[PDB]
């Protein structure tokens, strides 16, 4: 977690992923329908190339 | 156990298992050792009266 914080359950979550190979990634909440909203933000801690 | 118990719904299994392997594996090495034993005993007690 390069922005600090923490896990919830996240032991459960390694075993959960124990029985499970391939998974998909599906896009379920598409950054842009947050409209009326500002979906651009970030921090340094997770930086990349400085931005 | 609740969904979020997995690993210690996980812990029971494993320990019963285990401990039907070890009954198991007991089980059938104890009948087999013991019936070489039972079929060399009468063997030697016909031969103990032939002496």
């Amino acid at each position: 977690l390069c922005y600090p914080g923490s896990f919830n359950d996240y032991e459960e979550l390694k075993h959960l992923l124990s029985s499970v190979k391939h998974f998909e990634k599906v896009k379920i909440l598409p950054k842009d329908r947050w409209t009326q909203h500002t979906t651009t933000g970030g921090s340094r801690a997770c930086a990349v190339s400085g931005n | 156990f609740s969904n979020l118990e997995r690993r210690l719904e996980n812990l029971n299994k494993k320990m019963e298992d285990g401990f039907l392997d070890v009954w198991t594996y007991n089980a059938e090495l104890l009948v087999l050792m013991e019936n070489e034993r039972t079929l060399d005993f009468h063997d030697s007690n016909v031969k103990n009266l032939y002496d």
